[PDB]
């Protein structure tokens, strides 16, 4: 767990992250409780920031997650789903509800930043695909979002 | 003569069991979800009866069955009588369901112990491809 | 059948479902038995357990050829799982298995109401290369143009074209008091929440399917005239073409500031524009060329 957490910290490796994370389930899985309920947190929250969502519905679908099943797993789920779905304002709607399990989140700021930072492209992909040629005042009413820092961001996105 | 034998009783129907049984009925072992065992093992002369009793039952659940002295596999040059136990067994694979005899196993049982000579090595070679 | 059941109660016979199932072998009274906890499901709203004890229904058939024709009966309760949340396709195929019931039948209202049960999911259901040879296994049957709704069925599929919404309303909003068979609609239009997400699914069928053949035909078009060609604000179609834009079924630009917008043409800037068109195109009289030569050669050996 805790290799988990300096390697979240140091942010270098994202794959071997959610490994330490998985073997250390696997020790406090049929003795303690509360501790396997808040070790599933770190796991889904390491793949999310891999960007790879879909990944997630699969691992809470096995009968292994079905008896760790709570109100945790559904804040997980639907990080995993607003992510998949490319949409902040589901994002955080739900964000209200589940603040009690965001809470136990060790740093808040580097995972939000991180995929606010990443769901910004991923909610520009849906409305630069459809045309090349846009105003960037009427775009930046689907986001909601001033347009300075929208241009800001755009030119990033070709460097 | 499997009535003739006397006993001894629980060995008779056991030996019916683990050997007739997963022929005519898979079902039953494969609901509960065992695998049937593919092997047994008798020994005289604490008694005896072993010949008899076993070849009874090659000659009672009839089906197909095949007799094996270990005296056959000597070969002489090359120890191909393995080679004859690969061939042997695929014919029992086309022969299929099969009972195989084994008649004094000691000898193509033994420890290679202590290492010597040549005869040894290549049973126990021969023991390998079993 | 006791306590009437719950939850609970529904959930012990569910265990003991599978016990007998590797135990021994029973022809029809325990698959009468087996479906017997799904219908009591239903009552526990969990679907999710009631489409698994359904998923070891399919391994159970093929049942025909003992029961005829009462497990035939059975499958007007799978349709109601399968209809109930995420799928309209999968009712498709086994519509047409509700649809053998009837063929025994011996029976007329039953019967006219499946042939429209059976024709109308194909609005429902999203466009697909199943859907098209699909629908043509049903058409040309003798039975089936006895309803004159199915003529306006049939119109918007053949050769597309466009045809005004509102009058389609004409056609398909009389159904409700219209009847003899009322079933269908009684299916889309009962509940208040399922009539209205089919109306916008039959919205989205529509303005999907006259954009399949502006995808042919342009070249471009100006977005104001889509607006007044599809009977609706500019906006709609904003969010329409998103939707389409997403799903990747057809590639198009769309400027919605210079008002110029276009499904294709695609790009191919040399290499396989000039390859294919060209090359076929001249290889066309090329391989014509030998066809008429021997017409040209029978006739003049006809007449000497
Ligand atoms: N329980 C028994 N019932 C009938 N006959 C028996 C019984 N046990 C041994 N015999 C007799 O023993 C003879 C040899 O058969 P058996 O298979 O016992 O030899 P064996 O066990 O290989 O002998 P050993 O073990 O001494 O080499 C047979 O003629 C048989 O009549």
């Amino acid at each position: 767990m805790q290799s988990g957490i300096i390697h979240a910290a140091e942010e270098k490796d994202w794959k071997t992250a959610y490994s330490y994370f998985y073997e250390a389930f696997e020790g406090y899985d049929s003795i303690d409780s509360p501790k396997a309920i808040t070790s599933l947190k770190y796991m889904l929250l390491c793949k999310i920031m891999l960007n790879t969502p879909e990944d997630v519905q699969a691992l809470v679908s096995g009968k292994l997650a079905l008896r760790y099943a709570g109100r945790q797993t559904e804040a997980l789920k639907c990080v995993a789903q607003a992510s998949k779905n490319r949409s902040l304002a589901d994002f955080e709607k739900a964000l209200t509800d589940y603040r009690a399990e965001l809470r136990d989140d060790p740093i808040i700021s580097t995972h939000l930043a991180k995929l606010y930072d990443n769901l910004l492209e991923q909610n520009l992909i849906r409305v630069i695909e459809p045309f090349s040629r846009v105003q960037i005042e009427h775009i930046s009413s689907l986001i909601k979002l001033s347009k300075a820092d929208v241009e800001r961001k755009l030119s990033q996105m070709i460097l | 003569s499997y009535s003739e034998i006397g006993g001894l009783s629980e060995q008779i129907r056991e030996l019916r069991e683990v050997i007739e049984l997963p022929l005519t009925n898979p079902e039953l072992f494969q609901r509960v979800g065992i695998i049937p065992p593919k092997g047994c093992l008798l020994y005289g002369p604490p008694g005896t009866g072993k010949t008899l009793l076993a070849r009874a039952v090659a000659s009672q659940l009839d089906c197909n069955f095949l007799k094996v002295v270990s005296s056959s596999i000597v070969d002489k040059y090359i120890g191909e009588s393995a080679r004859l136990i690969r061939e042997m067994f695929n014919y029992a694979r086309d022969h299929q369901p099969c009972i195989i005899f084994m008649d004094e196993i000691d000898a193509i049982g033994g420890r290679r112990f202590s290492e010597g000579t040549s005869a040894d090595r290549e049973i126990q070679r021969t023991l390998m491809e079993l | 059948k006791e306590q009437n059941g719950d939850v609970k109660e529904a959930a012990s016979i569910l265990q003991e479902l599978q016990v007998e199932t590797y135990g021994s072998m029973e022809k029809k009274e325990r698959v009468e038995f087996i479906l017997e906890q799904m219908r009591l499901c239903l009552a526990v709203k969990d679907y999710i357990r009631t489409q698994i004890i359904s998923k070891k229904i399919n391994t159970k058939f093929f049942q025909e050829e003992n029961t005829e024709k009462l497990k035939l009966k059975y499958y007007n309760l799978m349709i109601q799982l399968d209809q109930h949340e995420g799928s309209y396709l999968s009712i498709c195929k086994h519509y047409r298995a509700i649809y053998d019931t009837p063929c025994i039948q011996a029976e007329s209202e039953k019967w006219q109401q499946a042939l429209k049960s059976v024709v109308l999911y194909v609005i429902l259901a999203p466009f697909d290369n199943e859907q098209s040879d699909l629908v043509h296994r049903i058409s040309g049957d003798k039975k089936l143009e006895e309803i004159p709704k199915y003529k306006d069925l049939l119109k918007l599929f053949t050769t597309m074209e466009l045809m005004r919404w509102s009058t389609l309303v004409e056609d398909y909003g009389m159904e409700l008091r219209k009847g003899s068979l009322e079933s269908p609609a009684t299916d889309v239009f009962g509940s208040t929440e399922e009539g209205e997400k089919r109306w916008k699914d039959l919205k989205n069928r529509v303005v999907e399917h006259n954009i399949r053949i502006m995808a042919k035909y342009y070249t471009r078009i100006t977005m104001k005239r889509m607006a007044q060609l599809l009977d609706l604000s500019v906006d709609e179609s904003e969010a329409f073409l998103s939707n389409l834009v997403v799903n990747k079924t057809i590639f198009a630009k769309v400027d919605r500031l210079a008002g110029i917008i276009n499904f294709q043409r695609p790009k191919d800037p040399n290499n396989l524009l000039n390859d294919w068109s060209q090359k076929l195109n001249s290889l066309m009289s090329l391989v014509n060329k030998t066809t008429h030569l021997i017409a040209k050669e029978e006739m003049i050996h006809n007449l000497q």
